[PDB]
């Protein structure tokens, strides 16, 4: 293996930008194949059967993915603190999933209840329809500069949007179509 | 019967424990207070009452229809708390529709109007809610009797229903009459008081239907924590007892897993 | 070290009764306000 | 194996009917010895330790044993939907051991307890003394006929016997043995 | 294992007496390495750290190590009904010490109270100062013989030294230096 990746470098006379699709058999990341693969890489992504069955594509795993540029220096303060604090809170989001197991939703402290509210808003985001993918799912596909990415996060995160169901923030792009979609879902209700 | 199935199944107990655990003590810490006031109202309770005692009141056959009240909480996780409640519920019902009368129910308690909505929905009068979150006080029962008067229904018989609070370990399920209707209180046993007037016992009754309720949920209460407690400790003992099988299964997996992938080593290196 | 230990999310990650039976009351519980929300939306758009 | 089972079998002179005993090492069916055996057979009848255990005598698993006949058009529809309920109620019941084993009874509505009890009254009603064992454990061997069994256990699933206690159901026959027990049992 | 493991034994001449440790991996006693081991052992020795938190020395725990000559027929009558008394007494006081963090200190019964008294005395009886650490503590070393040992904890087991306070019984040797220590306090 590590004959053929030394080949795929950008040397000072030119640049290779390469993309690489990797099998993992039965879902289990500790198999030698890909266990040896990752310190060959700058970027991972880590994509998950458990979240493709709620419905969110690209099902993308937010807290097993990694780069190399994520650092202070190299992409601002502000865009670092945001993937931060989302990553805090989605963190957060497991450990009150055990409590509600043995006691119902309700026994919950309204904190716990802001924070599983905002939570469930925050994953349902992520979610985007593609181009190729009209087949599929029947929408149009769509395309989100980074401005807007950094600052419909910041401000879900804020709490502007503490008065709209979940359903708004599905399969949308920019933040600026949920609100439109809302008013839709409510004048037909 | 495969190795992450076990390891899984292993640890989602590790943490349901721990949950049960953790869960005992604050309902401990809640019947300690729970008991220490429950000294003071028993006393004025039993001072209410004491009118009704000395001097027999007994009701006739009338066909003003009952107030059935029954007592309970928003929590399950409590043992068989409610369901006895709801059990003599339905029994008195029957022998009043024996005879024949339009009885009503009332009950405070979410889980009440829950168990006995499926055969109970039209005689419900009214309901109540947010009881047992904070520990109750004079002034709920005050809001209950002012609610439960304006209500255009007017009866000749009432009960009220509720737990006892016995013993750490057992308690006991038992109600009190009631003979509000001023008709019936003014009988000859009566006739040795002698500076009364209709609007006096009219006040006195509304009097009294309020101690009988603060009563009540004062003694509900501490019964109900006390059972909490012992459904939360049987609990834990449970897991602790699966969590000490699955890990002799787990460890007799894990070596077996060694020995099967050595054999195909040596069996492969000896074909050459 | 040598022994089993648990971490957070296991409960879901087994896939057994208990973790169908957190998710149903989630869904459940999710699905009341939205209700409310909607209501309060058209009240507050057809006030203005 | 394949050589020696083709011989065992039915042709246009004459049948045979065979009848096997079939070994699992270390309580495993995932064994390749047994495993193989599967395939060359018309009926099958699993055998349990679990239920052993229990004292439910004979041991065999209601919920892992097949047969090629068991269809409407060769032993009617009665026979098929009795069958088919008894095995429903019975999958149903095994669903609801993790929250019993935890959490307890109390936390089931009343339909669940429903279930509960009549499950666990069928589950008693499956045994049976036999003759051949009569030596060893001071019993009566019986011997059933079909519409009896057919009979007792339609009525059961109607609901017919919820007043009875659950350990009349125990080591009888025919169910007239069964409310004799009960009111002897008080 | 067995040919080095039976070379050490009492012949007429004299004998060899062994300590070893072990070490079991990934906590599993089902192991082939220490499930071996263990063929051969006649006593065992646990040392923690819970006990040593408490000021304890030597910490070895009482109620996990175990021995084999403890029979009545090897070591005798008195000295094996002492040795069971000490750890009845230890066994009930951890029971009875869950019942004081959740109900209260005044659930207990006048019994109670005493039993619990007599184990924490006792608990402190068993340290011991040693002579290889002379210099650094300032201390004596003190070396019991048996009969001293099984007299001072059947009298303690008895009830009679019920007076003097526990201190009176931390790192000493025989029984008289705790009175005369308890003489000297107040």
């Amino acid at each position: 293996m590590g004959t053929m990746q030394e080949r795929i470098t950008t040397t000072k006379k030119g640049s290779i930008t390469s993309v690489q699709a990797i099998y993992v058999p039965a879902d289990d990341l500790t198999d030698p194949a890909p266990a040896t693969t990752f310190a060959h890489l700058d970027a991972t992504t880590v994509l998950s059967r458990a979240i493709a069955e709620l419905g969110i594509y690209p099902a993308v795993d937010p807290l097993d993915s990694t780069s190399r540029i994520m650092d202070p220096n190299i992409v601002g303060s502000e865009h670092y603190d945001v993937a931060r604090g989302v990553q805090k809170i989605l963190q957060d989001y497991k450990s009150l999933q055990d409590i509600i197991a043995i006691l119902g939703m309700d026994e919950l402290s309204e904190e716990d209840k802001l924070t599983v509210s905002r939570a469930r808003k925050i994953q349902r985001f992520l979610s985007q329809p593609f181009q190729v993918a009209e087949v599929f799912t029947g929408h149009l596909g769509k395309l989100v500069p980074l401005k807007e990415t950094i600052k419909g996060f910041q401000q879900i995160l804020a709490g502007e949007y503490d008065h709209l169901p979940e359903q708004a923030f599905y399969m949308v792009g920019p933040i600026e179509e949920a609100v439109a979609k809302a008013d839709k879902l409510a004048e037909e209700h | 019967a495969t190795l992450k199935d076990i390891t899984r199944r292993l640890k989602s107990i590790k943490n349901i424990q721990k949950i049960t655990k953790s869960m005992k003590m604050v309902a401990a810490a809640k019947y300690a207070r729970a008991e220490r006031d429950l000294k003071p109202a028993r006393v004025y309770g039993i001072g209410s009452l004491a009118l009704y005692e000395k001097a027999d009141i007994k009701v006739p056959e009338d066909k003003k229809k009952h107030l059935i009240i029954g007592v309970s909480s928003d929590r399950g996780l409590c043992g068989a708390i409610h369901s006895s409640v709801a059990k003599q519920i339905k029994s008195e019902v029957a022998n009043l529709t024996a005879a024949g009368k339009e009885v009503k129910i009332v009950g405070v308690g979410d889980k009440i109007r829950g168990i006995l909505h499926r055969t109970h929905s039209d005689q419900f009068l009214v309901t109540f809610k947010e009881v047992g979150r904070k520990p109750p006080t004079f002034g709920d029962a005050s809001v209950i009797a002012l609610e439960l008067l304006n209500s255009g229904y007017e009866f000749d018989e009432g009960s009220i229903i509720f737990n006892r609070f016995r013993s750490v370990i057992s308690y006991k399920t038992e109600e009190k009459p009631i003979f509000s209707l001023d008709t019936v209180a003014s009988a000859e046993s009566m006739s040795i008081y002698d500076d009364i007037d209709a609007d006096v016992l009219r006040n006195y009754q509304e009097y009294s239907l309020a101690n009988i309720i603060y009563y009540s949920l004062k003694e509900s209460t501490t019964s109900e924590q006390s059972a909490r407690m012992t459904a939360m400790d049987n609990a834990s003992k449970n897991a602790s007892e699966m969590i000490d099988k699955l890990t002799l299964t787990f460890n007799r997996t894990r070596q077996a897993v060694i020995t099967k992938e050595l054999i195909e080593i040596i069996s492969g290196a000896a074909a050459l | 070290p040598e022994g089993v230990r648990s971490g957070a999310g296991a409960v879901r990650d087994a896939g057994g009764a208990f973790g169908k039976k957190e998710q149903a009351d989630e869904e459940r519980y999710f699905r009341a306000r939205a209700r409310e929300q909607l209501a309060a939306l058209k009240k507050h758009h057809e006030n203005e």
